[PDB]
């Protein structure tokens, strides 16, 4: 029940009237604590500035031109040896695998997998992966 | 209600019966409801009569006629009342015309020291019960701390000079009978600071109100938190304003430490995205290269190399597609810390500007009190607001002066007598006194009684003004030296022509240190003729005292000029300053429950002092000697109409002993 923005709490009487000269040890105490987080604002705010100015370039220089490809369900010599390679490098990702391929969904990846899972050592494959 | 209104007006519950009504009609108060009932309306009627024409005195006789049946068929009952309500002062007191002529025969003999209102009002009771009462009074007037100043067309009181609203207040009554004029204070009052500009209204609102909290804090601080105590001594309502006060400094600083530590959190977040970020963009870096690499040998390549470029091809995309989204994070991270940099809480809790006008409404406060803020009890000094009176507070234009005056009209007064010792014993009272304007002169007083109306300051005095033989007790002294005694002042400023706003009564001169606050804070408005009041309180209140009259005036006219300006401030005709704390017979101005006291102090005073039998194994003697004034009544000290009230009573109380109730 104290009135509205007035701030009475029994422990900061306590912490203010404990010493003769105790609440000007609080306040001074508080003001070094905040000239302390003020400084640790302007370290950051300079690290940061460093770190944004080696990003100046975004990634632009390097980004790929975004090819698109009608998916067929078709799997050619070349396209199976593709997913081998992948399943090689990628482990049970499918949706690298189907990017890589380029035109095979996911399903037809999964698909792929027990399908042809006899006859490339695709368990063999997968041990290879796990190096 | 008229009926329930007299009650409310003589300060009385209207449907129950009072302890000082229990002690005298027990019989009414142990009995049966209806009885109650059939009493309060008797009491209720005779205070409304004796309300409705306070010029003449209200008699059994008259009262009886007056009630309707069935409440004039106990005529004894009737009568009981009407005696009561006469005795204690409830009805037929201050100024009336008598029916019956007061009778020669006089009984017993009561001396009562002062003719100040309380020690004036006694006497006039006394006298109205037919005993014989002799006034000695050590000034050359009448009124003790009511005292107008006079001098040509200029009236300005020196003392007493508002009457703290009229609901409840027998200064009511009074000035029926007096015919005093009363006027209205508009509270209008600008605060101009010592550079003479005023203060503008977001300002002066935003502190006044925040003077408003802080006090409310206080008292929270008082009873919810029982801070009432600190070191072994009494709080007092100085220390918990400054407790309070370091606590809103205190909590603005926390607002600011949590508020830049979301900002170091957030920042730190950002740094360690930028790390992300930075050491991505140097991996995407290199496997674009790698792409680049595979994707120039040129086909038709074998299977492996055909792999090579589209599993680069595809990590890389992926990479693009993880920096993409931490540098959309870095978007709602870096915007967040816009926010934080825009919305800074408070920056200081008062500013010395501010502090500056707080330090006013302190002052203002010290000067309504009469005392420093560092001796008002924490847990008490309010204790007498639960009694203020309704309706706006007034000023007499005409000069408090007609009251006291027309209260000494056939009184055997004394003037320039001043009591050196009061004598009591078993067998009555010696009071020894000496002319003021020659103290070689030496005056004997034997009464049956003394009543003792001497200011609380004049009590205190050491070594004593007053000797009493034999001496107060403890428990009487140890309250006088408990209670409070304060001290504030005036400078009355008689010009020849009004140079201030004549539509504003009031306006404050804002103190440049918080010592110097109470130091001419306020001029005051309020006659015909063209006068300022200045006033001084608080630590300011003593020290001015040790400061001559013209240095006074001139520090006055100094604080003018800048507000008015130089070219448009004549000198003072006339100008008179009271320093009340070196009035000899004044010692200060009221009392005020001191730290370490409490308002039982303010009944100890009042009590009574027996002395011891003569012979020894001889029965207990009488009350001989007595005490009133503003000091001896817990409910309204430190007024006028608390003295008038103490007054009554003690005169009740003589007149209980000596006469037979
Ligand atoms: C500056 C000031 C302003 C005030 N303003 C207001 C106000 O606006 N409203 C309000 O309600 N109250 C006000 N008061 C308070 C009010 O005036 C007093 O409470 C009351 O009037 C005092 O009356 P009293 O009869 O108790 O004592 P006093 O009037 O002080 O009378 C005591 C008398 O005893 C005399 N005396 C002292 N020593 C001796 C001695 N040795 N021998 C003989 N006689 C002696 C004194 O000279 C005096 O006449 C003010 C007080 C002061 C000081
Ligand atoms: C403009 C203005 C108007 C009224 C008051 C005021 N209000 C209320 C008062 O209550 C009496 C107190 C007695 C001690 N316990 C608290 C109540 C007194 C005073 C008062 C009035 C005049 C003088 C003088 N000279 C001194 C005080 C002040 C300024």
């Amino acid at each position: 029940k104290p009135p509205k923005g007035m701030f009475l709490s029994q422990e900061d009487v306590e912490a203010v009237s404990a010493n003769a000269t105790a609440a000007t040890t609080v306040l001074r105490q508080l003001d070094m604590e905040l000239v302390s987080v003020k400084r640790q604002i302007q370290n950051i705010k300079q690290t940061n500035s460093a770190l944004k100015e080696k990003l100046d370039g975004g990634i632009e220089p390097y980004r790929l031109p975004e090819v698109i490809q009608k998916c067929n369900a078709r799997w050619t010599t070349e396209e199976q040896l593709l997913a081998v390679q992948a399943i090689r490098k990628y482990g049970r990702d499918f949706q690298a695998i189907s990017d890589v391929i380029g035109n095979k969904s996911v399903v037809q990846v999964k698909n792929f997998f027990v399908n042809y899972r006899r006859r490339f050592n695709i368990d063999e494959v997968l041990q290879e992966w796990e190096a | 209600s008229g009926v329930e209104g007299a009650a409310f007006q003589s300060r009385l519950p209207h449907d129950r019966m009072t302890s000082q009504e229990a002690a005298c009609f027990p019989d009414i108060i142990s009995g049966p409801q209806q009885t109650q009932k059939v009493f309060l309306f008797i009491r209720n009627r005779t205070l409304q009569l004796w309300l409705d024409n306070p010029k003449i005195q209200l008699t059994f006789e008259a009262t009886l006629q007056q009630l309707e049946a069935p409440y004039n068929s106990d005529t004894v009952l009737v009568h009981r009342v009407h005696s009561y309500l006469e005795r204690h002062g409830l009805i037929n007191f201050g100024i009336y015309k008598r029916i019956k002529p007061l009778p020669t025969k006089k009984t017993g003999k009561v001396i009562i020291i002062g003719s100040g209102v309380s020690g004036l009002a006694a006497a006039r009771q006394l006298q109205s019960f037919g005993m014989d009462v002799t006034l000695l009074e050590a000034r050359d007037r009448v009124g003790g701390r009511v005292a107008t100043f006079r001098k040509g067309n200029y009236v300005a009181d020196l003392g007493a000079m508002v009457v703290t609203g009229l609901g409840g207040n027998p200064m009511a009554v009074v000035s029926k009978q007096v015919n005093m004029e009363l006027a209205k204070i508009k509270q209008k009052c600008p605060l101009y600071e010592a550079n003479g500009q005023a203060v503008p209204k977001e300002k002066d609102e935003m502190v006044e109100q925040e003077f408003n909290r802080l006090l409310e804090a206080t008292s929270y601080l008082s009873h919810q938190l029982d801070f009432n105590v600190l070191n072994n001594k009494p709080v007092s309502l100085g220390q918990a304003l400054e407790v309070v006060i370091q606590l809103q400094e205190k909590h603005v600083k926390d607002e600011q430490i949590e508020h830049w530590k979301k900002i170091v959190k957030t920042q730190e977040e950002l740094k360690e995205l930028l790390n992300k970020m930075v050491n991505l963009k140097e991996k995407i870096k290199e496997l674009h290269q790698q792409y680049k690499e595979a994707s120039e040998v040129k086909p038709p390549r074998d299977i492996t190399a055909e792999f090579l470029v589209k599993s680069k091809h595809r990590d890389l995309t992926a990479l693009c597609k993880e920096y993409d989204e931490l540098a959309e994070t870095q978007g709602k991270l870096e915007e967040k810390l816009q926010e934080l940099e825009a919305n800074p809480p408070s920056d200081v809790y008062l500013s010395s500007r501010d502090r500056q006008i707080l330090d006013w409404h302190f002052a203002n406060l010290e000067f309504a009190n009469a005392t420093p803020l560092s001796t008002l009890s924490l847990k008490h000094w309010d204790q007498d607001d639960d009694f203020e009176f309704t309706g706006s507070h007034l000023t007499v234009r005409n000069g408090y002066s007609c009251v006291p005056v027309a209260l000494a009209e056939g009184l055997d007064i004394k003037l320039n007598t001043a009591v050196r010792q009061v004598r009591y014993t078993a067998s009555g009272c010696e009071v020894i006194a000496v002319n003021t304007r020659s103290t070689s002169q030496t005056f004997i007083y034997k009464c049956d009684a003394v009543l003792c109306t001497l200011p609380l300051g004049v009590l205190k005095q050491q070594p004593p003004a007053v000797q009493f033989v034999p001496p107060l007790p403890e428990w009487k002294t140890s309250a006088v030296q408990r209670m409070g005694f304060g001290n504030l002042n005036k400078v009355v400023l008689c010009f020849d022509r009004v140079f201030w706003d004549p539509s504003v009564n009031l306006f404050g001169h804002v103190g440049s240190t918080t010592a110097s606050r109470g130091e001419l804070f306020l001029f005051w408005n309020l006659y015909k003729a063209p006068i300022l009041l200045a006033l001084v309180a608080g630590e300011a209140a003593g020290i001015m005292e040790n400061i001559s009259d013209d240095v006074i005036v001139g520090r006055c006219l100094a604080i003018l000029k800048g507000i008015f300006g130089s070219s448009a401030v004549p000198q003072p005709k006339e100008t008179v300053v009271s320093r009340w704390r070196a009035d000899p017979w004044a010692r200060g101005s009221y009392s005020y429950v001191a730290a370490g006291s409490s308002g039982n102090d303010y009944d100890l005073m009042a009590q009574p002092i027996t002395p011891g039998p003569s012979i020894p194994g001889a029965p207990q003697p009488i009350p001989r000697l007595f005490f009133a004034g503003e000091h001896t009544i817990r409910n309204y000290p430190a007024t006028v109409h608390g003295a008038l009230l103490s007054g009554l009573r003690e005169a009740g109380r003589i007149a209980d002993q000596f006469l037979g109730a």
